[PDB]
């Protein structure tokens, strides 16, 4: 099976470097052109350097001509990227691409993200939604969870330890500020809550930040 | 550089419609275009090249046709995995370039928000900010309104959506509100509201809270 792994991607600075590479097996890598694609935050795919099966041969476009520089080294069936001066709209998921006899990418890798940016780490604020104080209970019942004032992305929310999956929607992050919120809510029979628990569970890995918060009724004064 | 003109952004078929998508390209490019695939959480595949020619392990019923500036994808009869994101790519000449995508969703009965509103929880009120949530969730068709109000004012400042993806187990959509204020702010108005407009009703949703009232 044809295999492209990415590795190298991360958070950096704007006018900082870093250096992606693309590990392949399972083809003949030095038979074949290959091609860096990135897909940007907004989903669009945009085609950043191609090299000839041979490495005598790259092709930029202007977006990053002077800045990115592709390689590969056919005895080690490893395609790389050295990015420098980078800038914010270098932000995506960068792929590894292998061509056919015509630039068409006919396998890719899973990617690897490369986050351009001067915001600061900053950890969540976990804020348990819990229905209007003494509001009058129907047959379901809505809870929800605030991650309010985070960066980078991601987090990971999950309810009851991921035990509670049903029910569930996980809203997009918003940023706003150089900060991310996000919000989920979980909606179960009133016959469950709040006699079962409910605890909205939420890890921030880059600044080290885990913490649990039940959801507990408002009041009772 | 060659600009792909892909179209339509998003639409909504049913379980077993034939769709096709049209790229258009800014100039001729003969047969020399690209269909990718791509799912949710994976990287794009490759469904057709030059123009007509299926990848290998691809399903006959996606095709492609067209040569010169006008091309099309089609899928005869569409299955669930099907309702993703599609692209079109030309390889004529450098710059490479892409279109901007096509996002197939699943139509299904229209279905009313439901819609739940939060106060700030009292953990938030040690912050210099509160912040109120509304919930509208489970609804169809995707396009709906909110509007907040505080002692029946609209407020548009500090307001923040965000719109989840077509749910996977019953195609619905659901939306976030969040209205952020100082907590001084937020001290200073008694009465709270999210107003949910959709095509479902021609009566807006209302949910409201008084501050400090149980
Ligand atoms: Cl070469």
């Amino acid at each position: 099976e044809v295999q492209l792994v990415e590795s190298g991607g991360g958070l950096v600075k704007p006018g900082g470097s870093l250096k992606l590479s693309c590990a392949a097996s399972g083809f003949t890598f030095s038979s074949y052109d290959m091609s860096w694609v990135r897909q940007t935050p907004e989903k669009r795919l945009e085609w950043v350097a191609m090299i000839s099966s041979g490495g005598s041969y790259s092709y930029y476009p202007d977006s990053v001509k002077g800045r990115f520089t592709i390689s590969r080294d056919n005895a080690k069936n490893t395609l790389y990227l050295q990015m420098s001066s980078l800038r914010s709209e270098d932000t995506a998921m960068y792929y590894c691409a292998r061509q056919g006899d015509y630039a068409w990418f006919a396998y890719w890798g899973q990617g690897t993200l490369v986050t351009v940016s001067a915001a600061s780490t900053t950890a969540p604020s976990v804020y348990p939604l819990a229905p209007v104080c003494g509001d009058t209970t129907g047959s379901s019942v809505t809870l929800g969870c605030l991650v309010k004032g985070y960066f980078p992305e991601p987090v990971t929310l999950t309810w009851n330890s991921g035990s509670l999956s049903s029910g569930v929607h996980t809203f997009p992050a918003v940023l706003q500020s150089d900060l991310y919120t996000l919000s989920s809510s979980v909606t179960t029979v009133s016959s469950t809550w709040p006699s079962e628990s409910i605890t909205c569970n939420v890890a921030h890995p880059a600044s080290s930040t885990k913490v649990d918060k039940k959801i507990q009724p408002r009041g009772p004064t | 550089d060659i600009q792909m003109t892909q179209s339509p952004a998003s639409q909504s078929a049913s379980l077993g419609e034939s769709v096709t998508i049209t790229c258009l390209a800014s100039q001729t490019i003969g047969t020399w275009l690209a269909w990718y695939q791509q799912k949710p959480g994976k990287s794009p595949q490759l469904l057709i090249y030059a123009a007509t020619s299926l990848a290998d392990g691809v399903p006959s019923r996606f095709s492609g046709s067209g040569s010169g500036t006008k091309f099309s994808f089609k899928i005869s009869s569409l299955q669930a995995e099907d309702f993703v994101s599609y692209y079109c790519q030309q390889f004529y000449s450098t710059p490479f370039t892409f279109g901007g995508g096509t996002k197939l969703e699943i139509k299904r009965a229209d279905a009313a928000p439901t819609v739940s509103i939060f106060p700030p929880s009292s953990e938030q009120l040690t912050s210099g900010g509160a912040s109120v949530v509304c919930f509208l969730n489970n609804f169809y068709p995707k396009d709906i309104n909110v509007k907040w109000k505080i002692d029946g004012s609209e407020r548009q400042n500090g307001v923040l959506n965000s719109w989840t993806d077509q749910d996977s187990k019953d195609s619905t959509y659901s939306m976030s509100s969040t209205l952020t204020l100082t907590k001084d702010e937020y001290e200073r108005h008694n009465s709270y509201t999210c107003e949910a407009t959709h095509k479902t009703s021609t009566s807006p949703i209302v949910k409201s809270f008084n501050r400090n009232e149980c």
